[PDB]
RNA sequence: GUCCGCGCGCACUGGUUUUCAACCGGAUCUUUCCUUCUGGCUAACCUGUACUCCUUGUGGGUGCAGGCGAACC
C-alpha cells in the first residue's frame, strides 16, 4: 500500500459502505451511490452541491437498506425522527 | 433445555430477581421467619415444601434473601438435616414404587425401561453425594435397603 | 461523653460530630432508647468539586442495620446542622490481600473479604435510601473503565441532589469513576 | 508395624551394635539409636518412641536416603511394611502436539512410624535396593486425612 | 434490524418478551395483599400460588390450584403490593 | 454444554459481523472474554462495548464498526514456546504486517506482538485480523 | 561538532527534563507485603552523643549502648 520512500503504491484507493463500513469491490454490481441535493431556507435545491451515501450490495440484497438510509438521514440531520435508535 | 434422559428441550424454570436484599414491602423479621421454618421442619416438611409454603402462605419470596441463609443449611445448623437428601429420597420413593409395580405385573416392559433409567439417575446422584462426603462412602442401592430407607 | 463512643479521639472534627450526635441524643422520645449504644471509626472528610465536602462516618460493622434503621433522620439532622457538607454513612471494611501462590496459606479467606465484593457492599451502602437496581460496565476506546449505576425512580427524592457527591466519594476511595442514572 | 511385637518371630529383633548392659542400674528401656535423613525432613516422634526395629527404616534402620525424591498417591497397602504408590503424569506426544495421561506403580518400604491408608499422598525417597522391586522409602505422609480430619456432625 | 440499542430497548419490548430473555430477568409474578370476606385479617399471597392458602384465622380458601395464577374465592379483595 | 464460553462469544461476534450488524450480545460473559475483547478494542478492531451485571455470570453487549473481518478461538489451548509462535502466525494470520494471535502470557492475555516484545509466551487463545 | 553526495535531512561522535511516544521494568502509597522469624552484621543512617573537622548556611566527617535489616548469611 505504501513504500518506504513515501509514495502510494496502492491503486485506486476504494470506497466502503456508508452503512456497514465494509469495502465496496470494483465489480460489486449492486452498490448504489445515493446523492441528496442540499436545500436552502426558501426551498431551492442548491445545484452542484449535495451529500453522498454509498450503500453496499450486501445490505441491498438482504433488504435492510431502507432502514440503514433512514439511520444515515437521521444522524446527519436530514430527517426528523424517522428512525428510532431503540426498537 | 438439557433433559438428560429425553429428547425434550424444555427450559421451564424460575427467574430469581435482581434485588439481593429483602423487598421493601416485607413486614416480618429474620428470626421470626427462621423460627417459622424450624416449626415447619419439625412438622416434617422437606426443604422445598417449606420454601413453597413460605412463598404461598406468607410474604417470604425466598428465605435465603430474608434469613441470610439457605434453607437446607438452616436445618443442618439446627440439627434437622435429613439423613437422606430430599431429592434422593424422592427418587428412592419413585424407584421402589416402580419396583413394586413390576412385582405386581411382569410384561409392562416400558415400566422396566423407566426403572433402569431411574437406577441410572439414582446412581449418578449417589455418586455425587458420596464424592462431596454428604453421604457415607459405603452407601449402595440394590434390592431391599431401598425399601428399608423407604419404610 | 465524646471519647467513649468513638473508639479513640484524634481528629477533633469527629469529636465535634459526636458532640452534635449527643446534642441529638437530647431528643429522647423518638430518636433515643436505642441510639446510645453506638460507636464510630474515625469519621473523615473528602473534597467534592464545586466547593463542597463529603463527610463519611465508618461503622465498626457490629449491626450497621441499627445505623440504617435511623439513618435517614439522623443524616438529615447532621446535614441541617453542618452546612455545605454532605454526610454519608459507610461500612468500615478490612479488605484482605489476595493469596499470592508463593505466599503463605492462611486458613482460606472468606469470599466476603475480597476487594470486589467489598466494593459491591460499599457502593450498595453509599446510598441506603435508594436501592441499587442495575449495574453497567463500559470501556471507552481509550480503555478506561466506567461504571453506570441504575437507581430506582421510586425513593429518588431522598437524595435528589447528592449524586455528584457520591461520584466524588467513590472516585476518591477506589478510582472507579462512576456515572449515575435513573430509569425514566 | 509388626503390631508392636517385633519380638514375634523366630529370631530376635534389635538394632545391631546398640544395646543396654543389664549391669547399668539406670534402667532406660533400650538404647534406641536414630538418625535424621536430611533434606530438611522431620523425623516423627513415634519413630524415637517406637519399639519396632525395621532394619530398612530410614531413621532407626541402616538404609540411607539420597538421589531421587518423588511424590505420589498411595494406591495399595495390603502388603506388610511395603506400599504400592501410584504416580500419575502426562506424556507429551509431539506428532499431535498433545498430552496423554499415564501412570507408573512404584513399590516402596514404609516404616512402622508412619500411618498410611489408601488415598494419602506420600513423599518418598530413593534408597539402597531393599528388595526385588522396592527401591523407595517413605519420608512424609502429607495428605493423611484431607477430609478425614472431621468425621461426624453435631451442631 | 442491524442497528439497535439492546441496552435501552422500549418498555414494550421488555413486556412482550418472555422472561429469561430480558437484559435482566425478573419474574413476571408478584405478591398481593388480600382481604378475606369473613375476617378482616389481611394476608399476603403469591400470584401463582400453589397450595390453597387458607387464612390462619379461619378455614376459608383464598386461592385455588391452577397451572398458572391461582383462582380466588370470587369474594375476596386483592391489591398488588 | 457451553464447553468453551470464549468460543461462543467469538462465534456470535463472527456471525453478526458476517451478517453486517453493528451490535452483538455475548451471553455468558466471563472475565477472559472481557480481556480478549478489550485487547481487540485497544487494537481498535471493535468499538464501545458494555458489561451487563445480572448477578449470574453477567452479559456483554458490543458495538461494532465494520472493521473486523474474521475472529476465531483456538479451542484446544496448546502450549506454544516462544519459538513456535512464528509457526502459528504463519498458520493463521494472512500476513505479518498485521493480524494478532492472542495468547495468555504470565503477564496476562495479550497479543503475539507484545508477547514477542516482552519475551514471554504461554497458552494460546485465538486469533484476530 | 565532523563532514559527505542543489542535497540525503547528520552519512561518524552526544546533550537529551524543548516537551515528547513509549515499551520492559524496578521501588513506592492505597483499607493493598516482599514466606516469616532467630541471631549474626547490621549493610547502612530514624539513631543521639563528645563534636564540628569542613565559609555562618547539615555541601560532610573523628564516632559508639536504644535502633531500617534486605547490602548478605
Ligand atoms: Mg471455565
Ligand atoms: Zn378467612
Amino acid at each position: 500500500m505504501e513504500n518506504d520512500k513515501g509514495q502510494l503504491v496502492e491503486l485506486y484507493v476504494p470506497r466502503k459502505c456508508s452503512a456497514t463500513n465494509r469495502i465496496i469491490k470494483a465489480k460489486d454490481h449492486s452498490s448504489v451511490q445515493i446523492n441528496i441535493a442540499q436545500v436552502d431556507e426558501e426551498g431551492r435545491a442548491i445545484p452542484g452541491e449535495y451529500v453522498t451515501y454509498a450503500l453496499s450490495g450486501y445490505i441491498r440484497a438482504r433488504g435492510e437498506a431502507d432502514d440503514s438510509l433512514n439511520r444515515l438521514a437521521q444522524q446527519d440531520g436530514l430527517l426528523k425522527n424517522v428512525w428510532s435508535y431503540s426498537r | 433445555m438439557g433433559r438428560m434422559h429425553s429428547k425434550g428441550k424444555g427450559m421451564s424454570s424460575s427467574a430469581i430477581p435482581y434485588s439481593r436484599n429483602a423487598p421493601a414491602w416485607f413486614k416480618g423479621s429474620s428470626d421470626g421467619v427462621v423460627e417459622q421454618i424450624i416449626k415447619y421442619a419439625r412438622k416434617g416438611l422437606t426443604p422445598s415444601q417449606i420454601g413453597v409454603l413460605l412463598r404461598d402462605a406468607h410474604g417470604v419470596t425466598q428465605a435465603k434473601v430474608i434469613t441470610g441463609n439457605k434453607i437446607l443449611r438452616i436445618l443442618k445448623s439446627n440439627g434437622l438435616a435429613p439423613e437422606i437428601p430430599e431429592d434422593l429420597y424422592f427418587l428412592i420413593k419413585k424407584a421402589v414404587s416402580v419396583r413394586k409395580h413390576l412385582e405386581r405385573n411382569r410384561k409392562d416392559k416400558d415400566a422396566k425401561f423407566r426403572l433402569i433409567l431411574i437406577e441410572s439417575r439414582i446412581h449418578r446422584l449417589a455418586r455425587y453425594y458420596r464424592t462431596v462426603s454428604v453421604l457415607p462412602p459405603n452407601w449402595k442401592y440394590e434390592s431391599a435397603t431401598a425399601s428399608a430407607l423407604v419404610n | 461523653p465524646q471519647a467513649k463512643i468513638l473508639s479513640q479521639a484524634p481528629t477533633e472534627l469527629e469529636l465535634q460530630v459526636a458532640q452534635a450526635f449527643i446534642d441529638l441524643e437530647n431528643n429522647s422520645p423518638e430518636l433515643k432508647a436505642d441510639l446510645r449504644a453506638l460507636q464510630f471509626k474515625s469519621i473523615r472528610e473528602i473534597e467534592v468539586a464545586g466547593g463542597k465536602k463529603a463527610l463519611a462516618v465508618f461503622v465498626p460493622v457490629p449491626s450497621l442495620a441499627a445505623y440504617h434503621k435511623v439513618q435517614i433522620k439522623l443524616t438529615r439532622e447532621l446535614e441541617k446542622k453542618f452546612q455545605d457538607r454532605h454526610v454519608i454513612f459507610l461500612a468500615e471494611r478490612r479488605i484482605l490481600p489476595k493469596p499470592s501462590r508463593k505466599s503463605r496459606q492462611t486458613q482460606k479467606r472468606p469470599r466476603s473479604r475480597t476487594l470486589t465484593a467489598v466494593h459491591d457492599k460499599i457502593l450498595e451502602d453509599l446510598v441506603f435510601p435508594t436501592e441499587i437496581v442495575g449495574k453497567r460496565v463500559r470501556y471507552l476506546v481509550g480503555g478506561n473503565k466506567i461504571q453506570k449505576i441504575l437507581l430506582n425512580s421510586k425513593d429518588v427524592q431522598h437524595i435528589d441532589n447528592k449524586l455528584e457527591s457520591f461520584q466524588a466519594v467513590y472516585n476518591k476511595l477506589t478510582g472507579k469513576q462512576i456515572v449515575f442514572e435513573i430509569p425514566s | 508395624s509388626t503390631e508392636l511385637t517385633v519380638q514375634s518371630e523366630r529370631a530376635f529383633q534389635k538394632q545391631p551394635h546398640i544395646f543396654t548392659n543389664p549391669k547399668a542400674k539406670a534402667n532406660r528401656k533400650t538404647k534406641r539409636w536414630y538418625k535424621n535423613v536430611g533434606l530438611g525432613f522431620k523425623t516423627p516422634k513415634t519413630a524415637i518412641e517406637g519399639s519396632y526395629i525395621d532394619k530398612k527404616c530410614p531413621f532407626t534402620g541402616l538404609v540411607s536416603i539420597r538421589g531421587k525424591i518423588l511424590t505420589g498417591t498411595v494406591v495399595s497397602t495390603r502388603m506388610h511394611r511395603t506400599i504400592v504408590i501410584r504416580r500419575d503424569y502426562l506424556h507429551y506426544v509431539p506428532k499431535y502436539n498433545r498430552y496423554e495421561k499415564r501412570h507408573k506403580n512404584v513399590p516402596a518400604h514404609v516404616s512402622p512410624a508412619f500411618r498410611v491408608q489408601v488415598g494419602d499422598i506420600v513423599t518418598v525417597g530413593q534408597c539402597r535396593p531393599i528388595s526385588k522391586t522396592v527401591r523407595f522409602n517413605v519420608l512424609k505422609v502429607a495428605s493423611a486425612t484431607g477430609k478425614a480430619n472431621k468425621q461426624f456432625a453435631k451442631f | 434490524v442491524l442497528v439497535q440499542d439492546l441496552l435501552h430497548p422500549t418498555a414494550a419490548s421488555e413486556a412482550r418478551k418472555h422472561k429469561l430473555k430480558t437484559l435482566v430477568q425478573s419474574p413476571r409474578s408478584h405478591f398481593l395483599d388480600v382481604k378475606c370476606p369473613g375476617c378482616l385479617n389481611i394476608t399476603t399471597v403469591f400470584s401463582h400460588a400453589q397450595t390453597a392458602v387458607t387464612c390462619e384465622s379461619c378455614s376459608t380458601v383464598l386461592c385455588t390450584p391452577t397451572g398458572g395464577k391461582a383462582k380466588l374465592s370470587e369474594g375476596t379483595s386483592f391489591r398488588r403490593k | 454444554t457451553r464447553t468453551s464460553v470464549l468460543a461462543d462469544a467469538l462465534n456470535a461476534i463472527n456471525n453478526a459481523e458476517k451478517t453486517g450488524k453493528r451490535q452483538v450480545l455475548i451471553r455468558p460473559s466471563s472475565k477472559v472474554i472481557i480481556k480478549f475483547l478489550q485487547v481487540m478494542q485497544k487494537h481498535g478492531y471493535i468499538g464501545e462495548f458494555e458489561y451487563i451485571d445480572d448477578h449470574r455470570s453477567g452479559k456483554i453487549v458490543v458495538q461494532l464498526n465494520g472493521r473486523l473481518n474474521k475472529c476465531g478461538v483456538i479451542s484446544p489451548r496448546f502450549n506454544v514456546k516462544i519459538a513456535d509462535v512464528e509457526k502459528w502466525t504463519a498458520n493463521l494470520l494472512p500476513a505479518r504486517q498485521f493480524g494478532y494471535v492472542i495468547l495468555t502470557t504470565s503477564a496476562g492475555i495479550m497479543d503475539h506482538e507484545e508477547a514477542h516484545r516482552k519475551h514471554v509466551s504461554g497458552k494460546i487463545l485465538g486469533f484476530v485480523y
